[PDB]
């Protein structure tokens, strides 16, 4: 991922202008082989016109350029690029949010499971390795990332997050499907057996922990569900086509023709066409939006950073239950304790912008 | 009178039953003494809840502390055979009857299930059914039937069979929590009735398949006696525990094979019932784990049983040896019930003498060998 709302904080006077000038998952990245490719095939095509072409088939050529001119639509091609990128961007920010996340889970955890002893400690540190082990799985499963750092089983168990006997059990399983589900399985029998042991002191606290685990494993599912349904590949070739058919179209119809022959609109020749790379840079770069979030758990520089969200999960779910479980600074007064109104300082830079009147509706001022 | 123990405080018990045991689990293991009518138990601890009764460990005791071994060599292994739920301790605890074997891995001589069930096996395809009627008798601490007047008598007989009233039904909170924990235990039982002696009840046990009849009924009785214990009372099985004109206590086993309960079953029935006319001594000394020397006490063929000495069978005859029900005989097929054994009879011999006799066709004095 690519994080720049620090630069956009504010709509400045080169707020936008400035994002230009990066180049880590910029449009430049995406594009400058495509755009080399366009600009070779459009200079050879004039270089063969102004040169090797005969006299005779030149007005061919040129009539060819005026016919390919006429057909090529840029206003059409912005609809299909709209609705499609659309629709990519939904599926992008959804398995977004359909990241295994365990933060629910810890939280429910470090508030349910009970025991400062060797078997609590047991219990709340291995009912989150099993939620970061579905994790680890179903993303190793859909991210290339992932499957990079666990190429086998073997690296899952060697990373701590399964173990030997965990191993065992997993392979013994007869199904022909991807089992990223199994510690999710395991978790609802773990949770079982603690209210059976009285390590949860109360029923709805079991819900509870049920309820957070199902979230969590429809979260995996969903990841599963976009990982197996790709957008319809007859819809991209669709967009695919038109933008191809329209570039197609401007690499000949735009083409400078000689200024001796005195045809309309086509009477200079720049030998570059800078309105035509700028239309590239915008078509072809909206594709690329379409291109580069299709599939966000790649190893483009703005696909989701998987393997990092799977190391700050694991390691702040350990933290929480094991180190923080029934860990709290003693109850005492806070600084507005005697005071009828709770209100903190102001720092000497937010003062003169703030201390102003408090909205209180909209019919106050009448 | 009641015992000292039941005199402690039940409510403080409760409070202790009532923490959590967390992870551990308790197996109280259970296997038959040296008198081939006792039954002894004691627990050990679990990691885990057995899932089956494969994963339950072997154990062992002394034998000659059970009149089951004497000398050096007296320590016998238990050998778990079947497994309950334990009504006292609530899941996941464990009740586990045991098989006894000695020090040399050969079965006790009051092992004989381990027999029973090699005979079960033989005619399995056949699915022998039985069930048992088992009848015992409520008693003080004394020795005195439970309810029954100090040193004295209640009324003649014919009031208490099925009574209800605080005249009728003596030690009824004893048969609630029986039926209740055995149901819970996941024992097979059919139902209770008062008997026509006060203080003496009966629970049916089946329909249960070959070696399935014994464990179940032994179990039963151990939790009779468990039950019994609580209250402070005995369970007797005792054929004839009060002299005169007091009902004894027998256990009536009723029998059926797939061929009987099939349409036109009857003559199947009368097959079986005529092979055990020829051998009604050989099933008299199975009937009873000394011989049959307490069965001569109850088989008077007075008090709705039939004479020792003698072999009868009918329909729907309370004083015969064998009796086909009335129903049984009209259906023309079902079962039949052997009225003989004793109630301190062992299901283990009982039902291993009705399939050598009716299903191996076994005739003599001495129990076939290997068949
Ligand atoms: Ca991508
Ligand atoms: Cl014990
Ligand atoms: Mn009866
Ligand atoms: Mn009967």
């Amino acid at each position: 991922t690519v994080t720049y709302t620090a630069r956009v904080a504010k709509a400045r006077f080169g707020g936008f202008s400035k994002l230009l000038l990066l180049w880590r998952g910029s449009i430049y990245k995406l594009l400058w082989r495509e755009l080399l490719c366009f600009l070779g095939l459009f200079m050879a095509l004039s270089a063969a016109y102004r040169f090797v072409l005969t006299e005779e088939q030149k007005r061919y050529f040129e009539k060819l350029v005026l016919y390919c001119d006429r057909y090529a639509s840029l206003i059409p091609v912005s609809f299909v690029l709209g609705f499609y990128v659309t629709l990519v961007v939904h599926r992008w920010w959804n398995q977004y949010l359909s990241m295994p996340l365990t933060d629910a889970l810890m939280c429910v955890v470090v508030g349910t499971v009970h025991g400062h002893d060797e078997r609590g400690r047991l219990y709340r540190r291995t009912l989150m390795r099993y939620a970061g082990l579905s994790g680890v799985l179903i993303l190793r499963s859909v991210s290339t990332a992932v499957f990079k750092r666990f190429p086998t089983i073997d690296h899952v168990v060697e990373a701590g997050f399964m173990t030997r006997e965990e191993r065992k059990k997993f392979e013994n399983l007869n199904s022909s499907y991807n089992k990223y589900w199994v510690p999710c399985v395991w978790f609802c029998n773990l949770a079982a057996q603690a209210r059976r042991e009285g390590r949860i002191r109360d029923n709805g606290a079991f819900k509870l922990l049920l309820e957070e685990l199902n979230v969590f494993r429809s979260k995996c599912g969903m990841l599963f569900h976009y990982d197996w349904i790709s957008v319809p590949l007859v819809y991209t070739q669709v967009v695919t086509i038109a933008v191809y058919s329209y570039f197609l179209a401007c690499l000949i119809g735009r083409q400078f023709l000689d200024p001796a022959q005195g045809y309309k609109d086509h009477d200079l020749d720049l030998c570059v066409p800078i309105f035509t790379l700028l239309q590239f840079f915008f078509y072809a770069g909206w594709l690329k939006v379409a291109e580069q979030l299709i599939n966000p758990f790649g190893e483009d520089d703005d696909d989701f950073e998987t393997n990092f969200l799977i190391d700050r999960c694991f390691q702040v779910s350990m933290l929480a239950v094991d180190e923080m479980y029934d860990d709290l600074a003693m109850l005492e007064k806070d600084l507005y304790w005697d005071a009828a109104e709770a209100r903190a300082p102001y720092t000497a830079a937010t003062a003169f912008l703030m201390q102003q009147p408090s909205f209180q509706g909209s019919t106050f001022d009448i | 009178a009641t015992s000292a123990s039941s005199h402690l405080n039940k409510g403080i018990k409760q409070v202790y039953m009532a923490l959590p045991q967390g992870d551990k689990v308790q197996a109280m293991y259970i296997w038959i003494d040296g008198t081939g009518e006792g039954l002894r138990c004691k627990t050990r601890t679990l990691d885990s809840e057995p899932k089956c009764i494969e994963e339950l460990p072997e154990w062992n005791f002394d034998g000659s502390s059970t009149f089951q071994s004497e000398g050096s060599n007296s320590d016998m292994y238990l050998v778990p055979a079947a497994m309950f739920r334990d009504p006292f301790r609530k899941d996941p605890n464990k009740l586990v009857f045991c098989e006894v074997f000695k020090y040399n891995r050969k079965p006790a001589e009051t092992n004989l299930r381990h027999t029973c069930k090699r005979i079960m096996d033989m005619v399995s395809n056949q699915r022998p059914w039985f069930g048992m009627e088992q009848e015992y008798t409520l008693m003080g601490t004394d020795g005195h039937p439970f309810g029954w007047p100090s040193n004295g008598f209640p009324g003649p007989q014919g009031p208490y069979y099925c009574g209800v009233g605080a005249d009728k039904a003596y030690g009824r909170d004893i048969v609630e929590a029986h039926y209740r924990a055995c149901l819970y235990a996941g024992i097979k039982i059919g139902g209770t009735n008062a008997e026509v002696m006060p203080a003496q009840w009966e629970f049916q046990i089946g329909p249960c398949e070959g070696i399935d009849m014994g464990d179940h009924l032994w179990v039963a009785r151990f939790i009779l006696h468990r039950v019994c214990e609580d209250f402070g009372v005995i369970a007797t099985f005792d054929p004839k525990p009060i002299p005169g004109n007091w009902n004894g206590a027998g256990c009536h086993t009723n029998f059926s094979t797939k061929a009987m309960r099939e349409e036109n079953g009857l003559k199947y029935i009368e097959e079986a019932i005529e092979k055990l006319s020829k051998r009604h001594q050989y099933h008299i000394r199975a009937y009873d784990p000394k011989g049959g020397l307490d069965n001569a006490r109850r088989l008077t063929g007075f008090h709705e049983t039939s004479n020792i000495n003698d072999f009868s069978a009918g329909v729907a005859n309370r004083g015969a040896s064998i009796r086909i029900p009335r129903t049984v005989g009209q259906e023309k097929k079902g079962y039949f019930e052997d009225r003989r054994p004793s109630a301190n009879c062992d299901p283990f011999a009982v039902t291993e003498a009705l399939i050598r006799t009716c299903l191996l066709n076994e005739t003599g004095d001495e129990p076939f060998q290997y068949k």
